């Protein structure tokens, strides 16, 4: 109840989210194995990332994308712009998320925002996961396990844009 | 401030990572972290904010090159012109990203980096060794440069700014 407790569950949720996606590709008799849209272990990851980081956003409906536009080159910007069917920059958050996911990047920008730490308070409140120096070392730690996973996720999906209330 | 971008590519350890660090704040250090993925920075010199893309250059993410180097002003291409036993390497990886259609017309300058130890390489055998001689249909160019003594880093920035 806690937030440091609240922090600490969303890692371990994480945490527990990536371990199960590893194993699910590992056993993938596909012969190209890749994860997509549809698995419930990617749902089930993105769902707990994307919580990651929208806690502690000064401002909910605008997403993590203006943040991220900071530390993002101009071709994968100019792709997420131009989806037909994500409408918001809660959507973008999204999808850049996802595209992170195919590029095996995620490392490459949490390192980013902990070298920008007043782009980082000037998106997010004090209390914030990604504000904590302990809290974002761990999330780096834990999403290094997905640097070997092939992701074959769609972009342009239109779920995206759902707020949450 | 004028704009442009670059990106730093190379084989690990040639010194991309010194290299920003250098022009950032005119640090060298001798121990340094491998670049895993990608780093960004911003760095103006006069009136140029240069954002540089420095690549890591491990194996594993050599992949990411072309990525990284679609659109931007110039690519530089770091050697350790010291470790001869990577020169071969080096060599085989900077003719294979600059076959990429996609980066036709780029200029390019190749920078051999080290040339404070005693066996690193001028720039007449790098250009030699590194058959640069071959590449006739972009600009390209090489110096012989040191971060840690400084050699030649304004000349560099001088030709990152004449192609901003
Ligand atoms: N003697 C000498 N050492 C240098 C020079 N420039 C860089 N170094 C050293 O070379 C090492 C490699 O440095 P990095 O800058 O991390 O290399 P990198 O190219 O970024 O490597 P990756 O991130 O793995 O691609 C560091 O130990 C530096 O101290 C130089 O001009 N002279
Ligand atoms: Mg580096």
């Amino acid at each position: 109840m806690e937030p440091g407790e609240v922090k600490d569950r969303i890692l371990e949720n994480i945490s527990l989210s990536v371990k199960k996606l590893q194993s699910y590709f590992a056993a993938c008799e596909d012969e190209i194995p890749a994860i997509r849209n549809h698995d419930k272990v990617l749902q089930r990851l993105c769902e707990h990332l994307d919580h990651a980081l929208l806690y502690g956003l000064q401002d909910l409906s605008s997403g993590y994308w203006v943040l991220v536009v900071h530390f993002t080159r101009r071709e994968a910007i100019k792709q997420i712009e131009v989806l037909q069917h994500v409408a918001t920059n809660l959507g973008r958050s999204r999808a850049w998320l996802y595209l992170a996911l195919n590029e095996n990047s995620l490392e490459s920008y949490l390192r980013l925002f902990q070298e920008n730490l007043g782009l980082l308070h000037k998106y997010y409140v004090k209390n914030a996961l990604v504000c904590s120096h302990d809290h974002l070392t761990l999330f780096l730690t834990l999403v290094s396990g997905l640097e070997f996973i092939r992701f074959e996720l769609d972009l342009d999906a239109p779920y995206l844009d759902l707020a949450p209330y | 401030k004028e704009e442009m971008e670059l990106t730093l590519v190379g084989l690990q350890y040639s010194g991309k990572t010194t290299f920003v660090n250098v022009i950032a704040s005119g640090q060298f250090s001798e121990d340094m972290i491998p670049t895993v993925g990608f780093n960004m920075r911003k760095v103006t010199k006069g009136n140029v904010t240069i954002k540089i893309w420095d690549i890591g250059g491990l194996p594993r993410f050599r992949s990411m090159w072309e990525r990284y180097c679609r659109g931007v002003n110039a690519i530089v291409y770091m050697i350790d012109a010291a470790d001869r036993e990577k020169i071969e390497a080096s060599r085989n990886e900077l003719h294979n990203l600059l076959d990429k259609p996609q980066l036709q017309g780029i200029p390019v300058l190749v920078l051999g980096n080290k040339r404070d130890l005693p066996n690193a390489l001028d720039e007449k055998q790098l250009i030699e060794k590194m058959n640069l001689s071959a590449i006739q249909d972009r600009e390209i160019c090489c110096y012989s440069i040191s971060c840690k003594e400084k050699d030649n880093i304004d000349i560099t920035l001088q030709w990152l700014i004449q192609h901003s």
